[PDB]
């Protein structure tokens, strides 16, 4: 549950 | 989904030519300073860039190794286009299980691979290191400093964006977007291939991404319909790939393959960085897919060029001290 | 008497007029900046000194913000 940044992904449908 | 893929690789209508085709030995400072990096740019070999790769028939589960089989990795349902996690060692089950026993598409796109053994087998472009602002403008001994290897933030010195590895099986679909913070890409095709579509990002195509990111339509409306002139080029094995700030795109995989990529802020396409970070402030991108340390980062720019031109530091005098022992190393 | 390309002076300019607006609470000056007020006002003051940077004479290879 560590908050991560920098994570690739475009948005969910 | 209710558009047609296979329709949108099929088609010739995406019959744009964006791409300028280059020799590494072209791709230097000077040429940035020039064009201000606003064009894709493709290397059909890798002379004179200066990268350095893995074995050519590195897998996955060495890519496992390298990094541990107990990290967490972030990875994209392609049907959803959601994220979920699992460790490396689940991942590298997943991808060596044939592909006709697979129960969803899966794609990982976003394994940041700095601070693991894999980081000193894989380097960008040189003429990247020159230019990313990690690099030239973020405190040096904050960046040594970083010994955590995953992404998580609380554990993070610098903006952890440099390197990251791709895996994705035949099939997979990576929906339009553009890259955190308005960052530029670079992308080497280690093994296999991809088709990427590209659109160019005017302000009127701008504007259309945002409102298609507003309207939640992303899976029934196919972006690169939807402008006057897009793009779709395949990349093959040993080619490397640019993409400038501000480019919206979109990627399919066509064969199994393995990418080596990253991605950078430079001082060549401020204005586009800026309206890129903007976007994804109107539409509420989670902290988590930004680019961390984005207005620190753009803080430490405004330092460092006065510095450099003026020899006036706007650093605290322990930064200084700091800095100035790096210079004597 | 540095030449900047018209990409970074235009660029520069975006930031210092950016960052200056953001309120307090969304400024994100970062730990290791002194007086971030007067670095703004250094900016300006450099911007106006460079703004008739030669076009050619900017292109020399070498970016200007290296490490010594
Ligand atoms: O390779 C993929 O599936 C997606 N890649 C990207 O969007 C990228 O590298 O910028
Ligand atoms: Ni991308």
């Amino acid at each position: 549950a560590p908050a991560t940044g920098g994570v690739k992904k475009p948005h969910r449908y | 989904r209710t558009f047609d893929l296979e329709e949108k690789l099929q088609t010739n209508k995406y019959n744009a030519n964006f791409v300028t085709f280059m020799e590494g030995k072209d791709f230097n400072v000077e040429y940035i300073q020039r064009g201000g990096l606003r064009d894709p740019l493709i290397f059909k070999n890798s002379d004179g860039l200066g990268i350095k790769m893995p074995d050519p028939d590195f897998t996955v589960n060495d890519v496992k190794m390298c990094v541990g089989s107990r990290r967490m990795v972030d990875v994209m349902d392609v049907n959803t286009q959601k994220g979920i996690e699992m460790t490396m060692a689940q991942w590298t089950r997943y991808y060596e299980t044939p592909e006709e026993e697979r129960e969803k598409l899966y794609n990982v796109i976003s394994l940041e691979f700095s601070h693991t053994r894999l980081e000193n087998m894989v380097q960008r472009p040189s003429t990247v290191d020159f230019i990313d602002w990690v690099d030239n403008m973020w405190p040096r001994h904050l960046k040594e400093s970083q010994t955590e290897s995953t992404n998580a933030i609380l554990e993070m010195q610098y903006p952890k964006v440099q390197k990251y590895c791709l895996m994705s099986v035949r099939g997979c679909y990576t929906d339009f977007h553009v890259d955190f913070g308005g960052t530029s890409v670079w992308y080497h095709i280690h093994q296999g291939g991809k088709v990427f579509w590209l659109i160019p990002p005017t302000a009127h195509n701008l504007e259309l991404y945002e409102n298609w990111l507003l309207s939640g339509k992303q899976g029934d409306i196919f972006l690169g319909d939807r402008v006057s002139d897009c793009q779709r080029i395949e990349l093959k094995q040993g080619y490397t790939f640019v993409i400038p700030s501000g480019w919206i795109h979109a990627v399919y995989t066509p064969t199994d393959t393995l990418v080596f990529g990253g991605n950078f802020l430079h001082s060549f396409n401020i204005p586009m960085q800026l309206k890129i970070y903007s976007i994804e402030d109107r539409t509420r991108v989670p902290n988590k897919f930004r680019y961390p340390f984005y207005y620190e980062m753009c803080w430490y720019v405004l330092e460092r060029y006065v510095y450099c031109i003026t020899n006036r530091s706007h650093l605290t005098k322990d930064f200084q001290k700091e800095s100035l022992s790096m210079d004597m190393e | 008497q540095v030449h900047l390309t018209h990409f970074e002076l235009e660029g520069l300019r975006c930031l210092v007029d950016k960052l200056e607006s953001l309120p307090l609470h969304k400024k994100c000056v970062p730990t290791g900046i002194e007086d971030e007020d007067a670095l703004i006002a250094d900016v300006k003051i450099l911007l106006e000194e460079l703004a008739s940077s030669d076009p050619k004479l900017a292109l020399t290879g070498v970016p200007i913000v290296q490490w010594p």
